């Protein structure tokens, strides 16, 4: 079972700056990584898949990079809208497996 | 047209169909392995391709009983098709040998 | 649309097992998978397991104790969870999610708020909760409702049937003597009020009751 | 039946006892040499089809001496009894290819 | 040759509650690992094969699972005669290789 580790459990920011949310995978999963954000009382949302791939309706400031072990989510500017938790999830070998999550603090 | 090419054609349908069917299937036998990279469609589709044709690069394979027996029959089915368009081809340049011999 | 669409609660006693349900439309594949994710309160989500309608094969997490049973009905397009034999450790939000055979979950529902415990339902009384006379008011105005004595979890407040989202707050339910509470609030222009009504619209899935309260000036 | 289709069925039945043989004879040899993989039978088996086909998967091989002779005879032996599929379908394509042409 | 490491080396636990032991691997091997159980004066006894497949005739409060380099063996709700000494075996490579043990103390 691939284990994924995101460190530190929360981060604080002031507002527009960029944050960076990290995500370690105990093997190299190649980018078969997906970020998810969970607001308030709010079910999770898809926000970039395959490590850096877009989703159509999510904002341009979100961005996702790194492959094998190694991966970040961005965001650029942040805003509170954007206060939350944040969880990746890997697809790469059976069963699918997420992260331990990262709150958002501003 | 003449036999040789018809097989060819209904052979290359088969392999299609194979492909589509083998990645299916595989997908379904391995998910519940842990340790299973041949999980997804699209990649299995991948898999099923490399299969076919014995390229051999070693990127996924099934780990499970049933996933091993979906790779044997993509495997020959993609060893026999390439081969019976091998034939094929054979067939074709035999007859106009015959003819540009006058026989 | 709503992809899919899960019940809001469940209350079950110790020992006893429920069944939930997820509804899905939009697009529809043989290659769909439908997952089941378990989150406690506080804590992190965890994967269940996972069902493929158009086979009925399922697979589950083998870390953990084996609680749920996966079915769907490939008609009505519905996928059941069967939850066994629950104790207060099975006491959660469980999200069903549609994933297309590539990998990642596109889709979630809601989630349904899963409470083990003895206790028996109760619906909410909903008390308006307007300023008193001798309060001052600047350019803004507060008010808000108490949602009191309710069980089990949860319960959805809105202000004006949704149509006011701007400056409102709820607080996290306080669970004293079997009992839930907690208050919303609300703030508008003063000018606006009690102009313009406002009403808080409290819904409680567990005893399938939604009761409306008009914020109107006290005397 | 004709020849090339009798064959075949040889090389069919030859194969499969090939590739019992060979796992068989794979567990034999790799046991005994530390880091070997090749050292169960059902796995053997897999290897046995992976080896005949060339499919190239890449996750099981013999590292010592006798366990590469014996993946050198299943080799062999596959490549052997797909090729001479190949021909048999070349022959049956060959002989259809006469009659339709009124030889 | 394929180092097994099973620790903690005693685990204590209060009856009817889930337990967990751990046996880590030094390098990659599948779920090429198997459970076996010994009682004092008793020999082994397989309870588990293949990281998680049953075997007949073995309560079904007993499960395992992991692959890879990680394993663990589990028995729900545990009960006395539990107690006993528990092994990790691999069968990846040659040659088999077992564990140091874990016992189960309530
Ligand atoms: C000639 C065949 C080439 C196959 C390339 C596969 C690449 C997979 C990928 O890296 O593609 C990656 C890409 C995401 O980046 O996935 C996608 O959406 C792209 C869609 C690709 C293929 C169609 C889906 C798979 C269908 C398998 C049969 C299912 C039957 C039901
Ligand atoms: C077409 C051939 C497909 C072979 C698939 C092997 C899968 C091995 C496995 O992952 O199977 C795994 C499975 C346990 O999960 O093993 C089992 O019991 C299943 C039994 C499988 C095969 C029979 C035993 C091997 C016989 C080799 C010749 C011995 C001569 C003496
Ligand atoms: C030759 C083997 C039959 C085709 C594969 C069936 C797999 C079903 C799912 O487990
Ligand atoms: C071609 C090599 C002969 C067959 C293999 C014999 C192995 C015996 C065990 O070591």
């Amino acid at each position: 079972d691939i284990l994924l580790t995101q460190s530190p459990a929360i981060l604080s920011v002031s507002p527009g700056e960029r944050v960076s949310f990290s995500c370690r995978a105990s093997q190299s999963i190649g980018t078969d990584i997906h970020w998810y954000q969970q607001r308030t009382n709010g079910s999770p949302r898809l926000l970039i898949k395959y490590a850096s791939e877009s989703i159509s309706g999510i904002p341009s400031r979100f961005s996702g990079s790194g492959s094998g072990t190694d991966f970040t989510l961005s965001i650029n500017s942040v805003e509170s809208e954007d206060i939350a938790n944040y969880y990746c999830q890997q697809s790469n070998r059976w069963p699918f497996t997420f992260g331990s999550g990262t709150k958002l603090e501003i | 047209s003449a036999l040789h090419w018809r097989a060819a054609g209904a052979a290359t349908v088969l392999l299609v169909i194979v492909l589509l069917a083998g990645s299916y299937l595989a997908v379904l036998a391995e998910r519940g392995a842990p340790g299973a990279q041949l999980i997804t469609y699209p990649r299995a589709l991948w898999w099923s391709v490399e299969t076919a044709t014995t390229v051999g690069y070693g990127d996924l394979y099934p780990v499970t009983l049933w996933g091993r027996c979906v790779a044997v029959v993509v495997m020959v089915a993609g060893i026999t098709s390439f081969g019976l368009v091998t034939a094929a081809l054979a067939t074709w340049f035999v007859g106009r040998e015959q003819e540009r011999r006058g026989h | 649309q709503v992809q899919l669409q899960q019940p809001g609660a469940e209350l079950v006693k110790p020992g006893a097992s429920v069944k939930l349900s997820c509804k899905a439309s939009g697009y529809t594949f043989t290659s769909d998978w439908i997952h089941w994710v378990k989150q406690r309160p506080g804590h992190g989500l965890e994967w269940i397991g996972e069902i493929i309608p158009s086979y009925g094969r399922a697979n589950y997490n083998e870390k953990i104790q084996k609680k749920a049973t996966l079915t769907a009905d490939k008609s009505s397009s519905t996928a059941f969870m069967q939850l066994s034999s629950l104790t207060s450790e099975d006491s959660a939000v469980y999200y069903c999610a549609r994933e297309r055979g590539d990998g990642y979950f596109a889709v979630w529902g809601a989630g349904t708020t899963v409470t083990v415990s003895s206790a028996k339902t109760t619906p909410p009384s909903v008390y308006p909760l307007a300023p008193g006379s001798a309060a001052q008011t600047n350019s803004m105005v507060t008010l808000g409702c108490l949602v009191k004595g309710y069980f089990p979890e949860p319960v959805t407040v809105t202000w004006n049937s949704g149509s006011l989202s701007s400056g409102v707050h709820t607080f996290p339910a306080v669970l004293q003597s079997d009992l839930y509470t907690l208050s919303s609030s609300v703030t508008v222009p003063s000018s606006s009020w009690p102009s313009e009504t406002v009403t808080c619209n409290v819904a409680h899935p567990a005893s399938s009751t939604k009761v409306d309260k008009k914020i109107v000036p006290r005397d």
